[PDB]
């Protein structure tokens, strides 16, 4: 049905357009690559209008109908969720590879002899990062820490964040070491809040094991602190979706007051319904009482008497935040409360920043939690984004880090190393891997030579340069000068990249790449 | 000023039959790189926006949807080639149009094509005999229980990303098969989840049903998700405080009213809620979501329930534990109940999966995969299907014949010698068609890279020389013998491609013109 609207790539000419469509969208992202990378305009739908480097962003911004390029995006989002700072060089990556197999197209060798070639180039280079790499918490812990503080440090080098990032470097470790256990050793992502508001500068951001609500506590003569309450065991807050007040129906109100006298009858029942209320919050023994909605200001005079510190308009899943925070639950009525169901914290207090009216609140524990918020702030919109974002790059890179301890320097060093070891054992496979291995480790030059584009040098001196010593001397780690030194070496420079990183990127690169071989028909209808 | 058609388009002549046999070469053209294991994946785009990869021919000719009448005959018996069969549905439609191309230089010397199609009867004829010859009845004869299912799964799993894990593979998928009764196999009741991350080797294969576990909604830490003989119970409406869609208008001026309505939703809700309870189940599955209050109530008398489950899914786990689906909870009978042996639920992957285990009525299974991509376990998925048909086939029909080339070429073969008797032009017609025979051969080896001038004139030798099993070698390339090699199909397959091929290409052949109305 409907015959016109499709269109058919087979055979021949197919080959040769999968490639330079694919070049094209790399050839996008190659710029992009790198701490000098180059940042783009990206406009959304709605007309706003962000500059940003961040691969996950652009290729997410970016809409487009090629089915090829599709699979470049879902190349991104697949190691978006296992690592996500390899988005831009893994489809550079994969890119290489393709401009090397449509090289070896034109020389006449099938696309399936390529995919096997490229298969086993990339276990022969497993095999040789295997060999070179080095462990950093199989020497100390203060050690460990100090080259986890330094490895922050270096990828918050290419954000606004390297300004004050010796203190955003801080907070990444100090984040995931709350969320992690030393026995489990399991780092999750979802354990770290990751929130941010505009406003201040970076310098203003904090580090809170807690949650805050933004909120004012509802009245001013209400205390800016919370007290333990006598011996009790630390401090008892509700979380609760129905507001404290007498309630309200959600569709008409329609009062009839006929006289004087039916005005003050609603006065006993909205006085009783304080008391009921009330009691309810002595009986369980609870502190401060978070809702859902907002409080009525007559309910708010009864809780100075009680010295009943109240938090009002509290959004759902800020409600969840804190049960996750202070072990508590969501309880529906107030006839439901319970010592069991009530979050237990050590206290609540409004902090003030500056001269900011915002004045948001605070709970915290003192001992360790399940999840933590990390607080960011920034001059602007964007720079509050960029250094939410960033800071969630070093979360992901600790997570590898304490996963794996087995690391090694990646930037312009490993591309290098991985294309001398395959071209010498090129001339001992004798066949069609011949080819397959030498196009592999061309394919793998084009990273760091990509990040010398970007960083102002030389692509083909540089990346010689590297080589010559890395043979020459000794088999090491020396890599692109795009941050800047008196040498290239990567150690002393501690740029570090994990090992468990760096083996997923260059394995789903070249899946991808014999997946796209694999396809050798292209047929794509229209839209009915 | 009269018009015949109406403007109703309509050709015919020898020029209709010669588009009719460009559209056979367009849909073989198609499906030639997804011929055979190793052959490549076609990239389809269907009006519905959904984007699918496979080189399954059924499957790829249905979302083709070509209205081409001469091109639509070759869909149809491709889908009668997944009815009688299920399986060979891309050889079956290349070998169709294979004859189409070799009856091409018959229409221009000027052979009536109702001798060539009378020539293709006598030669599928004498194919089907030869056939019955090469078919080798096999049970225990050289083979055991375990050898047999266990080497012919190597072959279909080799060649493969799983070829080096291919030994706790093939432990898995002998076990899926011998899950089910050897009577009545079906593909669809063998359940197969991907998970998401892990390690390959670590899949698990389980006795009972597992979902995906979509339950959003908080309350966790509680629900314990062990049970030994848990009671579960399948239910429909929905157990939410807050409901999802309907509403009423209530208008009270009492305070005590307000908070009595709140709990006349409570009560209403509460009421079926409690009713839950007094079946005394601890599985709640429903197909609608499970509200907060709900899975509260549950977690203090320790039931556990997951909402918004696949209605996939459900139908799977009354084919489990021979339960029943309950629109209510009042009238809710107790042989709708059903239990496993155990239950747990796994955090494999680094996501929850709900799993029953150990069913003793179960007709269905589900076979757990792990992988470090989704895209590379998806192959890994395929590759098991494949796998998967293989040793189904092989319990079901206990006639085979040697396949990858073996069977392809001694049909071929024959068909020349039998065509020396035979003189006229069934003669160079009965030569096409075993030159036709000779695609299949050919676009294996060009699939998975060989080269096709070599390894097809090597095998025309060595077949030629007495030895009637040489096939071609799909894992190192030379020639050789499948039987040794176990490329095995069943007899069936091939009888029944080379009627249904043959079928499809006398309705196309005998078609002189084609008469399209339009409106």
């Amino acid at each position: 049905k409907d015959q016109g609207n499709k269109k058919r790539q087979h055979g021949l000419e197919a080959k040769k357009s999968h490639i330079l469509a694919a070049r094209s969208v790399a050839s996008i992202i190659k710029t992009s690559l790198g701490p000098r990378g180059l940042d783009k305009i990206l406009i959304s739908p709605d007309g706003e209008i962000t500059i940003t480097n961040d691969g996950a962003t652009i290729l997410s911004q970016m809409e487009l109908d090629n089915e090829i390029a599709k699979l470049l995006v879902q190349l991104s989002k697949s190691q978006d969720d296992e690592i996500g700072d390899g988005t831009t060089g893994v489809v550079v990556l994969a890119s290489a590879l393709l401009d090397q197999a449509l090289e070896l197209i034109q020389k006449g060798i099938h696309p399936i002899k390529i995919a096997n070639g490229f298969d086993e180039a990339a276990k022969l280079a497993i095999s040789k990062l295997e060999e070179t790499c080095d462990d950093i918490s199989a020497s100390n812990d203060e050690l460990f820490r100090d080259f986890l503080l330094r490895a922050a440090k270096t990828s918050l080098g290419s954000k606004i964040v390297s300004k004050d990032h010796d203190r955003f470097a801080e907070m990444a470790v100090e984040a995931v070491i709350n969320v992690m256990d030393k026995d489990r050793k399991d780092v999750d992502f979802d354990l770290i809040k990751m929130q941010g508001r505009v406003g201040g500068s970076i310098s203003d951001s904090k580090l809170i094991n807690g949650v805050i609500l933004d909120k004012d506590f509802s009245h001013p003569q209400m205390p800016k602190c919370v007290l333990p309450k006598e011996g009790s065991d630390g401090v008892k807050l509700a979380i609760l979706t129905c507001p404290f007040e007498p309630p309200k129906p959600k569709t008409k109100h329609k009062l009839d007051i006929s006289s004087v006298e039916e005005y003050q009858k609603l006065q006993t029942y909205e006085q009783d319904k304080f008391k009921e209320m009330i009691d309810d919050v002595k009986k369980a023994g609870a502190d401060v009482v978070i809702c859902q909605w907002g409080f009525d200001d007559e309910a708010n005079h009864l809780l100075l008497q009680n010295d009943l510190p109240a938090v009002r308009w509290v959004g759902g899943q800020e409600l969840e935040h804190i049960a996750i925070s202070t072990n508590g639950r969501i309880v529906p009525r107030f006839q439901d409360l319970s010592k069991d169901k009530l979050g237990t914290c050590s206290r609540i207090y409004e902090q003030e920043f500056g001269t900011t009216k915002d004045r948001m609140l605070i709970i915290e524990q003192s001992k360790e939690t399940k999840t933590v918020t990390c607080f960011v702030r920034g001059s602007n919109k964007m720079i509050v984004d960029e250094a939410e974002r960033a800071l969630h790059d070093s979360l992901c890179v600790v997570r590898n880090l304490v996963k794996d301890s087995r690391v090694v320097y990646g930037g312009g060093a490993a591309e290098v190393t991985m294309s001398l070891a395959v071209s010498e054992e090129a001339d001992k496979q004798r066949g069609i891997d011949q080819y397959a291995f030498r196009g592999f480790a061309q394919a793998l030059d084009t990273i760091p030579m990509t990040l010398a584009e970007n960083s102002g040098l030389d692509p083909i001196g540089t990346l010689s340069t590297l080589k010559s010593k890395q043979l020459k001397e000794k088999i090491s780690n020396i890599g692109v000068d795009c941050l800047g030194y008196g040498s290239n070496d990567m150690k002393e420079l501690f740029v570090v990249d994990p090992f468990i990183g760096k083996k997923q990127q260059i394995l789903l690169a070249t899946q991808l790449c014999r997946m796209i071989l694999k396809i050798d028909n292209v047929i794509i209808s229209g839209k009915d | 000023i009269v018009v015949l058609k109406e403007g109703t388009d309509a050709s015919q002549g020898k020029g209709q039959i010669i588009s009719n046999i460009n559209a056979c070469v367009a849909v073989q053209e198609a499906l030639k790189p997804t011929l055979g294991p190793l052959g490549s994946d076609i990239l389809i785009v269907t009006s519905n926006q959904k984007t699918t990869i496979s080189n399954d021919g059924a499957t790829i000719l249905k979302l083709l949807d070509v209205v081409h009448p001469a091109a639509k005959t070759l869909v149809d018996i491709s889908r009668a080639q997944d009815a009688e069969v299920g399986d060979g549905t891309t050889s079956v439609t290349i070998l169709a149009g294979e004859l189409m191309k070799e009856a091409k230089p018959f229409l221009e010397e000027g052979i009536s094509s109702h001798l060539i199609m009378k020539g293709y009867r006598k030669a599928v004829s004498l194919a089907v005999e030869k056939i019955n010859e090469l078919a080798v009845d096999i049970t225990s004869e050289k083979s055991s229980g375990r050898e047999l299912l266990e080497r012919c799964a190597r072959t279909a799993m080799s060649s493969k990303l799983i070829h080096n894990n291919a030994d706790f593979f093939v432990k898995m998928c002998v076990d899926a098969v011998l899950s089910l009764d050897r009577n009545d196999l079906d593909d669809k009741l063998i359940g197969i989840k991907k998970i998401p991350g892990g390690a390959m080797e670590e899949s698990l294969f389980i006795n009972g049903v597992a979902f995906k576990k979509t339950f959003s909604y908080a309350g966790f830490e509680q629900q314990p998700k062990k049970f030994n003989n848990p009671k579960i119970l399948s239910l429909n409406v929905e157990l939410e405080l807050k409901a999802e869609k309907d509403n009423a208008e209530v208008r009270v001026e009492h305070v005590e009213d307000y908070q009595a309505i709140v709990d006349a939703e409570w009560q209403l809700i509460f009421e079926k809620l409690r009713q839950v309870e007094e079946t005394g189940a601890n599985i709640v599955l429903s197909k609608l979501p499970i509200g907060d209050l709900a899975t509260q109530f549950f977690a203090d008398r320790n039931i556990f329930c997951a909402g918004r489950v696949s209605a996939d899914d459900m139908n799977r786990v009354i084919q489990a534990v021979g339960g029943s689906i309950q629109s209510t909870t009042s009238d809710i009978k107790p042989e709708h109940l059903g239990t496993c042996a155990l239950f747990e639920e796994m955090q494999i992957g680094s996501e929850r999966y709900n799993l029953f285990q150990g069913c003793p009525q179960a007709k269905t299974c589900t076979l757990l995969l792990r992988g470090g991509a989704e895209q590379v376990i998806a192959e890994v998925e395929r590759s098991l299907h494949d796998a998967i048909m293989i040793v189904k086939r092989a319990l079901q029909n206990k006639l085979i014949v040697a396949g990858g080339g073996a069977t392809e070429m001694e049909v071929s073969k024959c068909l020349r010698d039998y065509s020396k008797t035979i003189a006229g032009k069934q003669q160079m017609i009965i030569n096409a068609f075993a030159k036709a025979l000779e695609v299949i051969p050919r676009q294996l080896c060009e699939n998975a890279g060989f080269d096709a001038i070599e390894i097809l004139n090597k095998l025309r030798l060595a077949h030629s020389k007495g030895e009637k099993w040489y096939g071609v070698v799909f894992e190192t390339e030379n020639i050789g013998d499948n039987f040794a090699k176990f490329v095995w199909e069943p007899a069936l397959v091939k009888i029944n491609a080379l009627n249904s091929a043959t079928e499809a290409t006398n309705l196309i052949l005998s078609v002189d013109e084609t008469i399209t109305n339009k409106g």
